[PDB]
């Protein structure tokens, strides 16, 4: 059936003030079959962060391939891609398979480490960018992720509040979506530290 | 018989004497030629030797007319002219059919210009035997002249001269240009232009010429044409009342 | 080959062209409404086939090619414009203008000057016929040079065929008809034939004619050719 | 579409109405269907309008190329390569020509090229979806040898019918004339061509 | 490429040779890191010293090279031995052992050597990596494509004398500090410069991170040479 | 003049000429005496085979091409064998497509054009044989001799080899009797048989030696060889 | 539809895999090995498409004692996954993908833990306790959701086994005749002859 | 039609030296005169104009040439060797990088490709060495302002002033007389124009004399407003007057 | 989507729409489909995002190269005729539709594209789904000799029409004026009648509203 519809999975980023946070759900599903409650969808090169939905085959070639890329990027260039640089090999690296996309929908997180603004983009499948400076959905439950964001959504937050906004978004769209769920993870991104919560949730 | 001598490698001084060479061939023909720029047109002028008397003169030409806007003239044998003339006209058609428009001059040039720097550097190729000299009414740039030699060497002029005697006619035309100051000829007509050519050609190289001796060639503003033996006869009537 | 001398010159097309004048001397005149193509072909013995071993050849319907030096290598170079001749009017219908089939041979053989994996043609070939706009007649040397001509000649016999050649042009600057060109083409090559008259020797002429042969390439055979050859005959002594 | 290319006494005239349309939307009201592929020899096109397009560019590229090395190209020069193009590549285009040129040695000339690939020879020609509807009119009208005025005329009247029932054509009737004297563009507007 | 009548590979000869006249490069192993020294070719006032990297690059985060001869053909082989460190990384999910990155890198040396009639490359490497199957370790390779490991290296000029030298001072259980005045003394000796200064030096250690568990490369800046220049009594 | 001139097919001597070219028509005056000449009706070619040694067998000269055609060889035999496979097929060719027996004369064009291309390509030798091709086509019977150069002729009679001259000036004075043994197989067998022991400094040819060959108006092309010759000797 | 289990305890990894191979209405083999020892502490087990399976398997076993010999080592459970994973990747968009599911067990001696991966024929891999393909997973997961510890010794393990293959009997619809059991702990891989009724 | 020499033309001799770079070398030494200086806010290029004809224009022929909004280059040696070597950096640029991260590769990156592009005419079969050095200046976001030298043989050096060409060893002189790292553009161009004139031997005007630098943005060169993130080339090549100004204080 | 076209005396307004939408679902709600090819040739896509913005990135890239290459300014046709070949190229499969707008040395041009490769050329021109909303005002008001001013009130009006009437098309309007003589002037948001009204209600969360199970630092550098 839908390529972006078996393995199940959701991601959203939000920006706050100094900081932006990226989180997603844990559930790696075959159809109706939970199958893993340990599926991280969320990863980083140095300091950027990239979430990704879809089919978990493209999640986990897109992350192998963007560590290879960014590897290289920083020996060459001898500093860690940043945000909008990433972004950017993202676009590019989805649009150059255009008649054999992956199935996936990346989402981009992160802190410019020069002028410390806080980042956020979305990609459809062949790398079309969504710039948006609030929030970015995606997965199998984006329709209830959009609904919970633009709701709950307020600009600066503080990333103690930024993080309650993101969960509670998370949660209760994932709580709506037959093939998400099955626990979360929460990133809180500040130029200076990065904290790790694992959320506890419905687990059906 | 050192290889830096029979292909492009570098000699111990840096130089490459096949292209060296390449330059020499330019003269075998014993052809001079000249080109000026007028206020809105240009003019080439080139010797036209028919030794053999069972030639028919009106295939012997080194004047080309590679498109509607652009003609050239070459010094070399016409084995290479030839050459390089069908590889301008395929280069600017097809420059035309992929951007849209007239492809310049100066760009064809700098094209041919590219594919010589190539016979300089790549073992299998030789260098062609020819100089080209390009001329147009740019529709951006004006009157035009650019010029490339074996070396992939190019470049605008005020006006210019090939071959042997290609010296006298320079110095010709340098001292003119001391005269009067300005970088083309103040001229209305393409007549008049064509006549000052063929005058200073008559100076430099002290001869005279009937209308089967001259070439010319002439670009206006969107066409390049070359002249027949009467409208030479004609041009060169005029210059004989007052010269 | 892709080799210039220190002086510009290119040794081997000079070699190429020592091996044409090595060849059979091969003539083409230009007559008012066609062209005329005569050709020395000498006779090594007996045994030989006569009639039967045609140098004179036909490219498309409309052109006659004729050569001196290493024959192979101006069969090589017909295939080619044979080629050459039925691209041209696959795309554009029409058959191909001389002068264009001109370059085209002009521009192959230019090529096998540029590389030193090529040797170039050890040929030159007189050829032309009839298109839109009247008669052309065409030299080719070695080194890819061609040009226009009134009257050609080339190989053994070449300086005095030149010589007639040059006299015609003079007498009859107002035209020279087909059947008279034929003639003459005839003479010409008996009074080249004088240099290699210690081996006997076989005619063949051909021509294209707009009102002779309706602009088509044709042998010259049967009572013309004889009666070209008496003309020949009569007029050597 | 309605395109029409006849042959008269001093040349050639092209004439095309100015409607394209993607299902009942008008696209574009103002188009030039009448294309330029050398200076006298222009054409008409039907079907595809990328193909086409595409098409007329590859040749107007040819044409060009041609003029350089052998001088100008015949009409059948033009039609063949054309034919050459459409033919070879029937199986990935839509397209139906109307080639019409004029030289000084075979005048006025016509030449249509249908969606096999074929290339035809006529006195006139008609195509495009309008053209239906005027076979029994043309054919009743065309005579040999008309003026400037009375071709004109003769293209004028059959368009205007092609556009009163063909909904895909319309808009203005564009003509292109070509002779010895010339090219002339000419334009009919609807207040003039519907009152006929 | 061809053989001689002794059995010796011209081309492969000569590239050694060249190689000889590059500045000398040091790698020395010890328990708890390595050393990587290099001379750089007498070079000027106005060379930039902080925007320079010539003679020591990195591969991964756990391998580096030494160069000694052409750079230009270095960086070619730099850049694709970088590729075949991520190949390795994204079809195991893990960091390449430091002897099968130096084999294969070799092994396109040996091809040049063996077939395509183009010139072999006019370069030596010393790698310096660390790895958790044997630790630290130090390998040569040079235009043959053969390779070696050792416990202390040079390549270059002077590798005749400064080998004398470090068979002479080596000893198994130094640790990294007593290699990094080895390697200076060594080269001191050896230049052909008067002093041995720090923008004549290109220096890099892989240690164990400060205080972690992990290995860490320091590519020293110049700043960085001028006190371990001072410290080690050469000023 | 011969210094460096003879490197490869590509070079050009001063003199116009192509060593390389020149050396492989000498292969050809190395190769075994054959024959072959014709009449009106039939052709026929006669090759001396040999052996290289008292236990061995002689090599074989003559090779059929078609019904209609074949060739005898001398001079380098594989060469023989690349060449008369191609007209083979070229034969073939003519007979699939076109259901026409390929003219001998375009046979000849087709070897000639093949020879010359191994005449220009760098690092490639020109073929080293000589051939003599026979064939009944639709203008009768034919002969040609093929030389590594490219040049064929079309001859009544010819002789290529080692001491060929002899046998060549014999058949240029049996002309007017051969050119109309017609209808007569055997006459013009004997006539060749003949005709190649002018070119006997050899020994006397044997049943061994003798190679025959003979195609015509109603005869497919067919080869003679040990006790079918016995009665031409 | 072909029962492929594994469970992963403290100490070592359990394998089991159905003895059935059935073309059409014929069982013709109820002994059938779906598994291939990659390395000496390592066991892949594997079902799907009828061809690609026995293939893919070889080719996976070719290529990694190809490895072992050339670098005298044993690659990690962890490192040979990834190889695994990598070319079911590149298959799925080839021309004709592999249609291959399979479970990779491991002991690793370099870290002294037993290590279990699933992946399917798209390249879908996922470290666990215990897993499935098929539909076997669809009764199995439930179970040991339940009966699951993760400290139990391997004869735990093994009970937790037979109480996954009697479910499987009772209540799926086809007979797999039964598994094969295989062991990958320390001391390498070692099959346990008697289950069928032991 | 198809190349003989598919061998390297490049190759080692009983020394170690690889002549054909030698030789390129030697042909670099010959050529026109060419320099760089680093500044603390910017970067110049200059050479000089030698023309083949008084009856040339030689506005119509550059030797400073821009390769990225931020990157300019001039060159030493044999001018057509220069050109097409511009074409294939311009592209480059874009093929290995724009096209790739959406913003133009920093200097070292550009340069890297150049001297990659050059290693591999040292290395192919059937090609000669190019016949120049390169002065390749500019500036990047991270890196700040940079001037490497490009050799035939594919090597780089990063350089706070060098001169290339004709009378390279005395420039080179006069610009350790002269450098230090205070030194405003200003001042650079001043040094520049001074360095030159004791290459030039006839005319020395803003006509017969290039020059280039790196600076600052210049949003009247960009050709767009609205995007206040984009403030345009920091390249900028200076009119025959504008050096005609810093002459008549000079 | 709505995307428009008018030319004017000295020179021709692009204008656009900013919202993105995935099916009913709108992803931006202030995008930018208004494109550079170079600084005075401006574009406009509708159908494929990512394709309007690639054909634009890859066209705009070879321009420049062009414009280095001639040392001449990039002219309109130039970029017309790249487009329209590529797409060709690509039968319809690079759903690209656009409208191309700029001025160069030979005056000012507009220009549409559809994805199958053919091209179109007007005073006034608009695609989308809102296409036909716009060009109903297109139809409506505009006239020959249009002032820069009107031009800009006309295009402007135009997006409106797709903004109030289709659904494919929302938010706000963004402009980019060429005039002949001048630098091209980008003028984001133009138009921003489309504010969200303030909410009702805060919903920021009392902190500890979460359930949290584990934690931990993350590390970024080396
Ligand atoms: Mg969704
Ligand atoms: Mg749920
Ligand atoms: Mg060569
Ligand atoms: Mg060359
Ligand atoms: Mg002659
Ligand atoms: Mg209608
Ligand atoms: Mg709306």
């Amino acid at each position: 059936s839908d390529p972006s519809s078996i393995n199940g999975g959701i991601v959203v980023a939000m920006t706050g003030k100094d900081c932006v946070a990226i989180a997603c759900d844990l559930r790696l599903g075959s159809q109706s079959l939970g199958v893993s409650n340990k599926f991280e969808k969320i990863f980083h090169y140095g300091h950027v962060f990239l979430g990704i939905t879809g089919l978990a085959t493209d999640v986990t070639t897109l992350n192998e391939m963007f560590r290879y890329k960014t590897n290289l990027y920083k020996l060459k260039e001898e500093r860690a891609i940043e945000p909008e640089t990433f972004t950017q090999l993202v676009s590019s690296s989805l649009y150059e398979r255009r008649f054999g996309p992956y199935f996936v929908g990346p989402v981009v997180a992160g802190i410019n480490s020069k002028s410390g603004k806080p980042f956020i983009a979305g990609f459809d499948l062949i790398g079309c960018i969504d710039e948006a400076k609030d929030f970015i959905v995606s997965g199998t439950a984006s329709d209830q992720l959009f609904g919970m964001c633009e709701s709950l959504y307020e600009p600066n937050l503080e990333p103690e509040d930024l993080f309650e906004t993101i969960s509670q978004a998370l949660l209760n769209a994932a709580d709506r979506d037959a093939l998400s769920g099955w626990g979360a993870v929460v990133y809180i991104i500040k130029k200076d530290e990065v904290v790790k919560r694992y959320l506890k949730m419905r687990q059906d | 018989a050192g290889y830096d001598r029979h292909i492009t490698i570098f000699s111990p001084e840096g130089r490459l004497y096949q292209v060296e060479y390449a330059f020499k061939a330019t003269n075998q023909t014993n052809i001079n030629s000249l080109a000026v720029r007028g206020k809105d047109c240009t003019v080439v002028i080139s010797q036209k030797k028919v030794p053999d008397k069972l030639l028919d003169p009106t295939t012997v030409s080194y004047i080309f007319c590679i498109s509607r806007t652009i003609g050239m003239v070459v010094n070399g044998p016409i084995p290479d002219a030839r050459n390089a003339a069908l590889r301008a006209k395929a280069e600017a058609a097809e420059f035309r059919y992929k951007y849209g428009y007239d492809m310049p001059c100066d760009v064809l040039a700098k094209r041919m210009a590219n594919l010589s720097q190539i016979y300089t550097q790549r073992a299998y190729m030789r260098p062609l035997g020819v100089i080209l000299t390009f001329v147009s009414v740019d529709e951006e740039l004006g009157p035009s002249i650019y010029k490339t030699d074996p070396a992939g060497y190019y470049v605008g002029y005020k006006a210019t001269a090939t071959g042997p005697k290609q010296q006298e006619i320079t110095t010709n035309l340098e001292n003119h240009f001391k005269k009067s100051k300005i970088d083309h000829i103040n001229e209305e007509s393409w007549e008049k232009v064509v006549e000052f050519a063929i005058t200073h050609m008559i100076d430099a190289l002290g001869t005279e010429f009937s209308k089967n001796d001259l070439e010319v060639g002439v670009a206006t503003k969107d066409k390049f044409f070359t002249l027949s033996a009467e409208n030479i006869e004609e041009r060169l009537v005029a210059i004989a009342e007052q010269d | 080959n892709s080799v210039f001398s220190p002086d510009g010159r290119n040794f081997q097309v000079e070699y190429a062209v020592k091996a044409v004048e090595n060849g059979t001397t091969s003539i083409g005149i230009k007559c008012n409404d066609g062209v005329v193509f005569a050709v020395e072909k000498l006779i090594t013995s007996k045994l030989l086939v006569p009639q039967k071993n045609v140098k004179i050849q036909v490219v498309d319907r409309h052109i006659g090619c004729v050569y001196s030096g290493l024959i192979p290598d101006g069969r090589h170079l017909v295939n080619r414009g044979r080629e050459e001749a039925a691209s041209f009017k696959k795309l554009y219908k029409t058959p191909i203008p001389i002068p264009a089939f001109a370059d085209r041979l002009g521009q192959y053989v230019q090529a096998h000057t540029l590389y030193n994996s090529v040797r170039p043609f050890g040929v030159s070939t007189i050829f032309g016929g009839v298109d839109k706009n009247g008669a052309h007649l065409y030299m080719l040397e070695p080194s890819g040079s061609y040009w226009g001509y009134k009257g050609a000649a080339t190989g053994k016999g070449r300086q005095s065929a030149k010589a007639e050649l040059e006299k015609l042009v003079d007498h009859h600057p107002e035209g020279l008809s087909a059947r008279e060109a034929v003639k003459q083409a005839a003479k010409i090559i008996y009074l080249a034939h004088e240099d290699n008259k210690e081996k006997d020797f076989e005619l063949e002429i051909s021509w294209c004619s707009l009102s002779e042969t309706n602009g088509l390439h044709k042998f010259v055979k049967g009572d013309l050719l004889q009666e070209a050859i008496d003309f020949a005959q009569k007029e050597i002594n | 579409t309605s395109i029409m290319a006849v042959t008269f006494k001093d040349g050639v005239i092209l004439g095309a109405d100015s409607r394209t349309t993607t299902g009942a939307y008008i696209a574009n009201r103002v188009t030039d269907k009448l294309t330029r592929v050398h200076d006298k020899i222009w054409c008409c096109r039907s079907g595809s309008a990328a193909d086409t397009q595409a098409i007329a560019d590859i040749v107007q590229y040819h044409l060009e190329l041609y003029t350089s090395q052998y001088g100008t190209p015949s009409t059948e020069t033009a039609a063949s390569v054309f034919k050459e193009l459409c033919y070879e590549n029937k199986d990935n285009l839509t397209a139906g020509i109307i080639v019409a040129g004029y030289d000084d040695k075979n005048k006025g000339e016509v030449y249509t090229i249908p969606l096999g690939g074929s290339v035809h020879k006529l006195p006139y020609a008609i195509a495009g979806s309008g053209s239906t509807f005027i076979y029994g009119y043309c054919d009743k009208n065309f005579r040999e040898n008309m003026s400037k005025e009375e071709t004109v005329d003769f293209i004028k009247h059959s368009l205007s019918q092609a556009i009163k029932w063909d909904g895909s054509s319309g808009g203005v009737i564009r003509m292109v004339v070509l002779t010895a004297a010339g090219v002339e563009r000419l334009i009919f507007y609807p207040d003039e061509y519907e009152q006929l | 490429t061809i053989f001689s009548p002794e059995g010796r590979l011209y081309q492969v000869e000569y590239a050694l040779e060249s190689i000889s006249h590059a500045g000398t490069a040091i790698g020395i192993m010890a328990s708890d890191g390595i050393v990587l020294a290099a001379e750089r070719k007498v070079t000027s006032t106005l060379l930039e010293q902080d925007t320079s990297t010539e003679k020591l690059y990195k591969l991964n985060d756990k391998i580096a090279v030494a160069v000694a001869g052409l750079t230009a053909d270095a960086e070619i082989l730099i850049n694709t031995a970088r590729i075949h460190a991520q190949n390795y990384l994204k079809t195991y999910n893990e960091d390449i052992p430091v002897e099968i990155l130096v084999r294969r890198l070799s092994d396109i040396k040996q091809g040049y050597t063996q077939h395509g009639g183009l010139r072999p490359f006019g370069v030596s490497f010393i790698y310096a990596g660390y790895d958790d199957r044997y630790g630290y370790q130090l390998y040569t390779s040079n235009p043959s494509g053969n390779y070696t490991g050792w416990k202390a290296i040079s390549v270059g000029a002077n590798t005749s004398a400064a080998q004398t030298l470090l068979q002479m001072d080596y000893k198994d259980d130094m640790k990294v500090d007593d290699a990094i005045e080895l390697a200076l003394k060594t080269l001191s000796k050896t230049t052909d410069s008067s002093a041995l200064t720090y923008d004549r030096l290109e220096f890099a250690t892989i240690r164990k991170g400060a205080n972690d568990g992990e290995v860490y490369q320091k590519i020293f800046k110049p700043q960085e040479i001028k006190d371990i220049l001072v410290k080690t009594g050469i000023t | 003049f011969r210094n460096n001139y003879d490197g490869d097919t590509v070079t050009f001597s001063p003199t116009g000429r192509l060593f390389q070219v020149e050396y492989a028509l000498e292969a050809i005056k190395q190769g075994s005496v054959t024959v072959g000449l014709r009449s009106n009706t039939h052709a026929v070619l006669v090759a001396l085979k040999r052996n290289a040694d008292e236990l061995s067998s002689y090599q074989k000269k003559i090779i059929k091409c078609d019904e209609h055609m074949g060739l005898s060889l001398a001079g380098l035999a594989p060469d023989a064998r690349v060449l008369s496979n191609y007209l083979r097929q070229q034969c073939n060719y003519s007979s699939l497509v076109f259901n026409r027996k390929l003219a001998v004369e375009r046979a000849g064009h087709l070897l000639c054009d093949k020879a010359q291309k191994n005449t220009q390509s760098y690092g490639g030798r020109p073929y080293g044989v000589g051939l003599l091709i026979i064939g009944y086509d639709k203008s009768g019977a034919h002969l040609l001799e093929f030389q590594p150069s490219g040049n064929v002729t079309e001859l009544y009679g010819t002789a290529i080899g080692a001491r060929s001259q002899g046998a060549k000036t014999y058949l240029e004075r049996t002309l007017d009797t051969f050119i109309k043994i017609d209808g007569n197989p055997d006459e013009l067998i004997k006539a060749g048989v003949e005709a190649i022991s002018q070119s006997l400094r050899d020994e006397s040819l044997t049943v061994d030696n003798l190679s025959i060959a003979i195609v015509g108006k109603d005869t497919p092309f067919t080869i003679y060889d040990g006790e079918a010759v016995a009665k031409y000797i | 539809m072909d029962i492929i289990l594994g469970i992963r305890v403290q100490d070592s990894v359990i394998l089991a895999s159905s003895k059935a191979v059935t073309r059409g209405i014929s069982v013709l083999k109820d002994s059938d090995d779906k598994t291939r020892q990659l390395s000496p502490h390592t066991l892949m087990s594997f079902a799907g498409e009828a061809g690609d399976t026995v293939q893919f398997a070889e080719y996976i076993q070719a290529n990694i004692q190809l490895y072992s010999i050339r670098e005298d080592y044993e690659l990690s459970p962890q490192a040979v996954s990834s190889f695994v994973r990598q070319e079911l990747a590149k298959s799925i968009r080839s021309r004709r993908p592999y249609q291959v599911n399979v479970l990779i067990g491991g002991y690793d001696k370099k870290k002294n833990k037993p290590e279990l991966y699933q992946i399917d024929y798209l390249g879908t891999k996922v470290e666990l306790p215990y897993g499935a393909h098929g539909y076997s997973g669809f009764y199995t997961f439930s179970l040991l959701d339940h009966h699951y510890r993760p400290d139990m010794t391997t004869e735990e393990g093994l009970d937790l086994l037979k109480l996954c293959v009697q479910e499987l009997e009772k209540r799926m619809p086809m007979d797999f005749k039964g598994v094969i059991v295989k062991i990958v702990d320390k001391d390498g891989i070692r099959q346990v002859d008697d289950f069928q009724a032991q | 039609m198809t190349d003989r020499y598919s061998f390297s033309l490049t190759t080692f001799s009983p020394s170690g030296k690889l002549g054909q770079i030698d030789y390129a070398l030697t042909a670099v030494k010959q050529g026109v005169t060419s320099l760089g200086i680093k500044a603390t806010n910017g970067v110049v290029i200059a050479t000089e104009k030698k023309s083949s004809s008084p009856l040339a224009m030689s506005e119509t022929l550059s030797k400073v040439s821009l390769l990225t909004p931020d990157i300019g280059a001039v060159y030493s040696g044999m001018g057509p060797d220069y050109r097409v070597l511009v074409d294939k950096s311009r592209k480059v640029a874009h093929t290995s990088y724009k096209r790739i991260y959406g913003e133009y590769p920093p200097t070292k990156l550009l340069v890297s490709e150049v001297a990659k592009i050059m290693q591999e005419a040292t290395q192919s079969g059937g090609v000669r060495p190019f016949g120049v050095s390169l002065l390749i200046a500019g500036h990047d976001e991270f890196n700040g302002f940079s001037l490497y030298q490009v050799d035939p043989s594919g090597s780089y050096f990063p350089w706070k002033a060098t001169a290339i060409g004709k009378g390279s060893v005395a420039a080179k002189t006069f610009l350790e007389k002269r450098w230090n790292d205070e030194l405003e553009l200003e001042d650079a161009i001043h040094i520049a124009l001074l360095t030159l004139k004791e290459s030039v031997e006839g005319e020395f005007n803003g006509d017969t004399i290039e020059l280039a630098i790196i600076g600052d943005e210049n949003p009247d060169l960009l050709g767009y407003t609205g995007i206040p993130t984009d403030k345009g080339p920091r390249f900028r090549k200076l009119t025959s007057q504008e050096i005609n100004d810093r002459l008549e204080a000079l | 989507t709505t995307i428009v076209g008018v030319k004017f005396n000295n020179g021709v307004v692009i204008a656009a729409d900013t919202r993105s939408t995935q099916g009913p679902i709108v992803a931006d709600k202030n995008c930018a489909k208004l494109h550079r090819i170079s600084p005075k040739i401006w574009c406009a896509g509708a159908g494929t995002a990512a394709d309007t913005e690639a054909v634009t990135q890859l066209i705009g890239s070879n321009i420049e190269l062009h414009s280095l290459y001639t040392s001449r300014e990039p002219r309109v046709v130039s970029a017309l005729q790249m487009l329209k070949q590529h797409l060709f190229k690509y039968q319809g499969h690079i759903g690209a539709y656009l409208i191309v707008a700029g001025v160069d040395p030979t005056g000012s041009h507009l220009f549409s594209i559809h994805a199958h490769g053919s091209t179109d050329v007007g005073y006034y021109l608009s695609l989308g789904s809102g296409s036909l909303a716009a060009m109903a005002v297109l139809e409506s008001h505009w006239k020959q000799d249009l002032t820069k001013e009107e031009a800009i009130k006309l295009a402007s009006d135009a997006i409106q029409a797709g903004i109030w009437n289709d659904l494919g098309s929302g938010s706000n309007v963004d402009v980019c004026v060429m005039e002949i003589g001048k630098d091209a002037e980008y003028l984001r948001n133009y138009l921003t009648p489309n504010v969200r009204e303030e909410k009702q209600k805060s919903y920021k969360f009392p902190r500890g509203t979460t359930a949290v199970l584990k934690e931990s630092i993350v590390n970024i550098c080396d």
